[PDB]
DNA sequence: TGCGAAATTCCATGACA
DNA sequence: ATTGTCATGGAATTTCGCA
DNA sequence: TGCGAAATTCCATGACA
DNA sequence: ATTGTCATGGAATTTCGCA
């Protein structure tokens, strides 16, 4: 209002460019801009004229603003919009991000077999001899895949399943994504005891575990192509399907996981024989340098926009099962750890630490 | 002459009847002639149904060119004998009443049979439960003669359950009393 | 047989190098290549070999080659190898694409107002004072949106909220999907009688109706903000979004739906006041010069392995409601008229004429 | 002075008591002033309630000026007062017994009322039905004043749905009959 | 005739079962 | 017989205020 | 020393609730 | 405290068979 009131005898007040006529009419402050005729408000009427703008449809920058500018002018009128969008929780919790993730890791294949298994579930299909689910347990440097029909994706399944494959070899890592069967403490103990440390990949990221996803859709794709035109019981195929897959060329390594695995094809049809003039020690001498040769891929180009998360970012998880007419992210939390540029520790909306995947955050916007 | 290979020869046998376990008597025995690696399998019966069961499991993984075991009537059934024909295994017997096999081999049953008997004494009905681990200890027992392990040979890694610990292998004198009982 | 006794000889065979040594062993005609000793079976036991080869996994190109290749060599085998997959229906149908579909067109805004409504059904919502679903009706050139709430996605519901709306004008033509309320012949009849033409989107192809589904979202998207921290009570709410969004600025276009379809705001909050020396004859006439200088999108660049339809291509028709275990694709059909490079008439698995959008096909591989 | 515009004020009035269609008995009239364009909205009784209940409809595509009516009970409560302060609107009144609006918006009016009565003859409830098609043929009627539709200058295009035909909006000398016995 | 800053435009991103 | 769309907020670009 | 063709590699595309 | 993956089939590239 004092600010103002200088504005009106003709004194210059900064913001304010002096090339136009301040003038006061029915009380109120108006400049004759280009666009027409606006009102200066004073500066303790903006914020609830932002507000008012804003609240229409809680719309962004660009739209609040044209509605603030079909009757008002004021010095950076867009800082005081931006200002409030940063201030308006429903719109930060309820809009979408545009930008994208960072580039995905494509992290080292374990150096040896049984370094690390994958663990997953499928399911649940189409009941055969009383079975739903599919226990796949993929040894992540050969694509090795066991194969194991349950009845739930119950820990005290996976237990009866592991307890037999185990008896072949003992892995020093089993990965799994964060499902019941895999993160009760009975399956803790029971790894424990194996001298087997469990990972799991970040919640509601099956990306993270894309070494046995990957692996379920040939088996699916395979028990699909074999049961056409037939009834679905697939109790049956799941030993044919494990020797098929565990058999099957990769076209880019030029291997098969049994392979990789043994070194030398078993009594399969079109068996190998390349190394038949070989002793087992030479064979297993050149199994270990392919296993050190293979075809390993990079990190892909970042997209145009994409964010990195930085220690102290104010981010948002997403919501993993948000209801109708919800909310799609969480409150605002600040990072507290970089794992990796696709992996952070968050300060949770619960104040737990939470370690999240960077595809189930977004950037908070107008900082 | 080409060299002896993982998978060219399984020889297998039953060892049983034994206490029943979860309703299991007998242990399908499963070895590769090259590696000495050992697996086991619990069945109900010393018969091709059994048999057929267990070895599908086993060749879903991997498929012998030969199966060799002595003229148990399991083994020469003609239902055996197509289960195997189908998956081109060529079966081998050996002849009547003069069980043959490989001194590797010959070793390796021994191994599996005393293996057995000193872990029944105390718990002869919780076997079921104990053949994983020890088809662990049979396949990283170390080899005095090719000196890898069955699990080096088949898998050219060393292993995550290395057994440098082993068993006496012999009952002390308080098993050969608990045993005498039994 | 007899083509390979005469390369036994030594006598030359177009397709089988002379410069390597092919020999007699075992009953069986081999030869010494660089990769180690390879059988040539006789011509006739080829499409055999490489269907053996194939079954195991029913694997594609590379995969397949590779299992022969471990035995068998023969002149141009990746050729029967190609033969064969080109046959097998299971993999035909149940493999995915590995061509994008060609670049998406952006049809012309409607000229007029009420030229061509789209509309579709939001729900189920959770229960508001007995209803779960949204009719939204949206203006093709303007954007401008009506909302009324049903029971259910009905024909009769249908019927009696556009016999309400078309109190204020009838449109030349409705654009629906394939929904049920829209695709009866009751609604049929309804539209006739009124001089309505009904077009509908391709099946199972919601961009089709891209104008209504993106103002679905900004209603949820509303709706959502508007209920947070309350009771999702969104039947009282649906007239105050119907005006927010009607009245909000589209940055692109820096108008509102209800400027596009009226030329002057009513009395909303932040009313544009620019046109109020002109008459509304002026008014009108800037009105029609606006509707038609709106920024129209182009057609975005092909990606690098997009795939356009041709007439007389086989292509596959993606399955709708695939069960588990189920192929995705239909068998193989013909494209009989291309309407434009993204829809086409093919000859249906049932022998049907069928409108198809690409993004729902795939074409057939090996030709 | 300004120059009038579409939604710088709506003059409302009810028509009724009518037959009983589908339930209603009476019909909001809403003309916009510059533009002549009509909205009907049926009610069941001329109360604050139902104008609310039917202009939020109506205020929910536009919100005018200024509404206009006589000093009808409906229109002067405080309910009606505190729901057009909600929305910006100001309440403009004639005075009690000379109700005086606009020579388009009277003629307007007139055309409503005469309409209605020629359609309510022969079919005297079922004029709900009907309300949808009324509007059109109003909002389509030439202006011979303005040379424009309703429709033309509420929209600043022509119609998907011309009257060119139009009614003879007086009574035939059949419906002149049945009319004198309903 | 050019600078710093504000204002406007650009546009990748994502979601509409 | 038919066809994606557009709010969003950082970044890129243009325009403004002043000289 | 270079050509046409076959063979191999490349890699965008899509799907693993 | 953790992280995408890889079969696929046209296209791009390299290698082969021959001279
Ligand atoms: C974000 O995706 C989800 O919400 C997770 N869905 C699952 C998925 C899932 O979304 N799979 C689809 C999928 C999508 C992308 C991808 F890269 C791999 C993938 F498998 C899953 O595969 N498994 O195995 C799950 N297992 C669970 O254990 C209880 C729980 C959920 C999933
Ligand atoms: C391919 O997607 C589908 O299977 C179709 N799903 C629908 C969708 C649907 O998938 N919506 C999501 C969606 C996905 C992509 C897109 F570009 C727009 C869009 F809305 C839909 O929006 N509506 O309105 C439907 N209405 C129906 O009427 C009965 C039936 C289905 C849908
Ligand atoms: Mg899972
Ligand atoms: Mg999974
Ligand atoms: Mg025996
Ligand atoms: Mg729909
Ligand atoms: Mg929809
Ligand atoms: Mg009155
Ligand atoms: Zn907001
Ligand atoms: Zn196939």
């Amino acid at each position: 209002d004092a600010e103002l009131d200088q504005l009106l005898q003709g004194h210059y007040i900064k913001g304010y460019p002096k090339q136009y006529t301040y003038f006061l009419e029915d009380g109120k402050v108006k400049v004759s801009r280009p666009e027409g005729v606006k009102i200066i408000p004073p500066q303790s009427d903006r914020q609830k004229i932002v507000l008012q703008a804003h609240n229409l449809a809680h719309t962004g920058r660009e739209a609040t603003l044209l509605k603030i500018a079909n009757l008002y002018w004021w010095p950076n009128m867009r800082k005081d919009v931006v200002k409030q969008l940063g201030r308006c929780q429903q719109c930060l919790i309820t809009n979408a991000s545009n930008k994208a993730s960072g580039p995905i890791l494509r992290p080292d294949r374990p150096q040896k077999p049984f370094d690390k298994f994958f663990i997953d579930y499928i399911g649940p299909l189409p009941p055969s001899q009383g079975y739903l689910y599919v226990l796949v347990v993929v040894d992540g440097m050969t694509g090795f895949t066991w194969l194991y029909p349950t009845k739930a994706p119950s820990t005290s399944a996976t237990v009866k399943s592991l307890n037999v494959l185990t008896s072949i070899a003992i892995p020093k890592v089993i990965h799994s994504d964060q499902g019941a069967a895999f993160t009760s403490s009975t399956f803790a103990e029971w790894a424990k005891e194996r001298g087997i440390h469990l990972e799991f990949s970040t919640p509601y990221h099956p990306q993270s575990s894309g070494k046995v996803e990957r692996k379920n859709s040939d088996i699916k794709r395979l028990l699909t192509k074999l049961l056409v035109g037939r009834p679905t019981k697939w109790y049956d195929l799941l030993p044919v399907v494990q020797l098929a897959l565990n058999n099957t060329y990769s076209p880019v390594l030029k291997y098969t996981p049994h392979q990789l695995l043994f070194g030398i094809d078993s009594n399969t049809p079109f068996a190998n024989q390349d190394t038949l003039d070989l002793t087992r020690e030479e064979e297993l001498s050149l199994l270990q340098e392919i296993r050190t040769s293979l075809y390993h891929p990079s990190t892909p180009p970042a997209s145009s926009r994409s964010w990195s998360p930085v220690v102290g970012q104010l981010v948002q998880e997403r919501v993993a099962r948000p209801a109708s007419l919800r909310p799609r992210w969480h409150k605002p939390s600040t990072v507290l750890k970089v794992l990796n540029p696709r992996t952070v520790v968050i300060l949770d909306h619960l104040g737990n630490n939470r370690t999240v995947s960077i595809d189930n955050l977004k950037p908070t916007s107008h900082q | 002459d080409r060299p002896q290979k993982p998978f060219d020869k399984f020889f297998i046998d039953y060892i049983g009847p034994l206490p029943p376990s979860q309703g299991y008597l007998y242990v399908l025995v499963v070895v590769d002639g090259m590696t000495g690696f050992t697996w086991l399998y619990p069945t109900k019966a010393p018969s091709t149904s059994a048999t057929v069961k267990s070895l599908n499991v086993l060749t879903s993984i991997a498929i012998p060119k030969v199966i060799h075991s002595d003229q148990g009537a399991a083994f020469t059934s003609s239902t055996f004998a197509e289960w195997a024909k189908e998956r081109g295994i060529h079966l081998e017997f050996s002849t009547p009443y003069h069980p043959q096999s490989s001194g590797k081999v010959e070793r390796k049953n021994s191994d599996i049979k005393r293996l057995l008997t000193k872990l029944l004494v105390g718990r002869p009905t919780k076997w079921y439960d104990l053949l994983p681990v020890v088809q662990l200890a049979l396949n990283n027992t170390y080899s005095p003669v090719l000196k890898y392990t069955p699990h080096q040979l088949l898998f050219g890694i060393d292993s995550n359950t290395p057994f440098a610990n082993q068993d006496t292998l012999d009952l002390t004198r308080e098993e050969e009393l608990s045993l005498l009982q039994e």
